[PDB]
């Protein structure tokens, strides 16, 4: 995150941390006990798949305490339509070996309805975001998590706002400054893009792509979940298959 | 107007286009310069648009230069009032007033849902949480 | 589905309309950081008056869309700062008393579409100190003006002559729409 604040220990309970290997990889969005969303990418390069660690309840990650909670990646579910080292559906649903205990530290993020998102979430113009990336494009990682409110645009918008590179898909969408001075950044991949209404959080995007990071002339671009909520809900309700890695047709 | 020998006396305004109607020239023959004349029949001559009551559902309509104005009660907006705004009560316009889900219904009304984890309250409109940790909610905060 | 072009402002005393080509559509209003807000759902009008959203903050910059239906495909209005935009409608001359050698020509504190509690705020109630009027008054040959910072004018008369008069309502600190068309002629 470039531009932001540190997120008060506690008040983004539904953001993951995902390691490999020990090493810090990638972000993620608890939406119940056992399922984590995240960002295709973040598993292009994987070796080691018995080696996928979720953290939850994590803030400071110079310091361990009570309200961190580790689990086991028990499966990596990918759209057969994505491609590793491309943009489009950069989605990833990931079952926990075992289910998390929701506390005042752990807790999930509403996934919604696809319509309720539509018509009435996609309208709401500021949204969080949030993850342990990169506090500048060229720089290194943050200790604490590290939270940014961003304004959404539609992709007409985005396009004639930004300069002439991926398209922006349907399954896109865009949201930051063009100014240079806030985005989220790599290291913040798969993290939640989160928005606030009537007393409510929900999932409406997870930190994708960009040209850099808060680059002059452009904004963040984040996985349209609205797109996604069929093809997750069918899945959750779907038996553990063999094997980590598992690739489900989309739609 | 003029009337059998009236143009004997000399032009006033009141008695002909206060008391009358009067035409251009009448007009010119009461301030003679030419701009005045203009800047006085440009008003006299435009008619009141609101003649035709445009304003609906009891609006106030005020005059203007080949126009008008129509202000509303307020349950009431659009150009002419023609508006109601107690009839908008569909998903697209903010929720349809729904905390959460809303579903529109052909005909009848729309019904509002709720997120699991949380149950609708009598008035139709609002979610509660039925467990103790409510996706959403940041419990440090409540 | 075609794109709606040509999207115009027609604002007066804050009654604001926005309209557009070509002659189904849903319009959404803003201001640069809130949310998006529906308008004139489904219409097949290609107008939409926003009157009772602008009002709400004046000095506030909203920007609208109107989708379109046979993402929606839409276009943007130009953005619309309602106090420095709204065109001052056409005064009225109130009245005009004479005491000897001075004239008090009032000016009526005319309505806008602003409201504040069970009413309706005047010209006056909201531009305050931004607001002056403007006479523009002849007898003689020649024109005369006075200006001033209420609704009032106080002048010299010469006694037996006929007078005539014309108001303007005009907001000086302007750039553009500065003056309102002038009022209908008044005379003694
Ligand atoms: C999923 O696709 C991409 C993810 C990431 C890394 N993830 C990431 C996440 C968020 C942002 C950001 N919001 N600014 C920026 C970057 C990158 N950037 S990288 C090479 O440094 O890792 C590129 C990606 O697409 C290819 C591409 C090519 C050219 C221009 C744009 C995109
Ligand atoms: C009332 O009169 C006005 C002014 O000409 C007209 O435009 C309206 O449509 C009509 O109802
Ligand atoms: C004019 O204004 C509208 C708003 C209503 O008050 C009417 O009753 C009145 O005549
Ligand atoms: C990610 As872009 C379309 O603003 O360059
Ligand atoms: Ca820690
Ligand atoms: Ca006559
Ligand atoms: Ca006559
Ligand atoms: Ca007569
Ligand atoms: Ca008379
Ligand atoms: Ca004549
Ligand atoms: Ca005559
Ligand atoms: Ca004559
Ligand atoms: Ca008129």
């Amino acid at each position: 995150i470039v531009g932001g604040k540190v997120c008060p220990k506690g008040e983004c309970p539904w953001q993951v941390l995902l390691l490999v290997n020990g090493a810090q990889l990638c972000g993620g969005t608890l939406i119940n006990t056992i399922w984590v969303v995240s960002a295709a990418h973040c598993f292009d390069k994987i070796k080691n798949w018995r080696n996928l660690i979720a953290v939850l309840g994590e803030h400071d990650l110079s310091e361990h305490d009570g309200d961190e909670q580790s689990r086991r990646v028990a499966q990596v579910i990918i759209p057969s339509t994505y491609v590793p080292g491309t943009t489009n559906h950069d989605i990833a649903l990931l079952r926990l070996h075992q289910p998390v205990v929701l506390t005042d530290h752990v807790v999930p993020l509403c996934l919604p309805e696809r319509t309720f998102s539509e018509r009435t979430l996609a309208f709401v113009r500021f949204s969080l975001v949030s993850g342990w990336g990169q506090l500048l494009d060229r720089g290194a990682t943050a200790l604490e998590l590290m939270v940014l409110n961003v304004p959404r645009l539609m992709t007409q918008d985005c396009l004639q706002q930004s300069r002439k590179s991926p398209n922006i898909t349907e399954y896109m969408f865009c949201a930051g400054y063009s100014d240079g001075s806030k985005d989220s950044c790599k290291g913040d991949s798969g993290g939640p893009h989160a928005t606030h209404y009537r007393g409510t959080w929900y999932l409406t995007g997870i930190v994708s792509w960009g040209q850099g990071c808060a680059t002059v002339g452009h904004f963040g671009v984040y996985t349209r979940v609205s797109q996604y909520i069929e093809w997750l809900q069918k899945l959750m309700r779907s038996e553990p298959r063999p094997g980590v890695l598992l690739r489900a047709p989309f739609p | 107007a003029n009337a059998f020998l009236e143009e004997l006396r000399p032009g006033s305004l009141e008695r002909e286009c206060k008391e009358e109607q009067c035409s251009f020239e009448e007009a010119r023959e009461i301030f003679k310069d030419a701009e005045r004349t203009k800047l006085f029949w440009i008003s006299y001559s435009d008619g009141d648009q609101c003649a035709s009551s445009p304003c609906q559902n009891g609006g106030s309509c005020k005059d203007q230069l080949q126009s008008y104005i129509c202000f509303c009660l307020p349950a009431f907006e659009g150009r002419n009032c023609e508006t109601h705004k107690d009839d908008q009560l569909i998903c697209v316009n903010e929720n349809g007033g729904c905390e959460q889900y809303c579903s529109d219904h052909t005909g009848t009304k729309r019904s509002c849902r709720c997120h699991e984890g949380y149950s609708l309250l009598a008035d139709g409109v609002s979610c509660t949480p039925t467990v103790e940790y409510p996706c959403g909610k940041i419990p440090i905060l409540e | 589905t075609v794109a709606a072009y040509n999207l115009t402002w027609k604002s007066t005393n804050f009654k604001t309309i926005l309209e557009w080509e070509p002659k189904v559509y849903t319009v959404q209003i803003s201001t640069k950081s809130g949310d998006w807000k529906s308008k004139c759902f489904y219409t097949t009008d290609t107008e939409c008056d926003l009157t009772d959203e602008i009002v709400k903050d004046v000095k506030q910059t909203y920007l609208a869309r109107v989708f379109s239906y046979p993402e929606p495909l839409y276009e943007n209005s130009p953005e619309f700062t309602p106090y420095l935009e709204t065109n001052l409608g056409q005064p009225t001359i109130q009245s005009f008393e004479q005491v000897g050698t001075k004239v008090n020509v009032t000016v009526e504190d005319e309505r806008t579409l602003v409201r504040r509690n069970n009413t309706f705020l005047s010209l006056r109630d909201v531009f305050g100190k931004d607001l002056i009027y403007t006479l523009y008054y002849w007898k003689s040959s020649g024109k005369k003006t006075a200006k001033t910072n209420t609704n009032e004018f106080l002048i010299d008369v010469d006694k037996g002559e006929n007078y005539c008069f014309s108001v303007q309502a005009v907001i000086p600190s302007r750039t553009v729409n500065r003056k309102s068309t002038d009022s209908p002629v008044e005379c003694m």
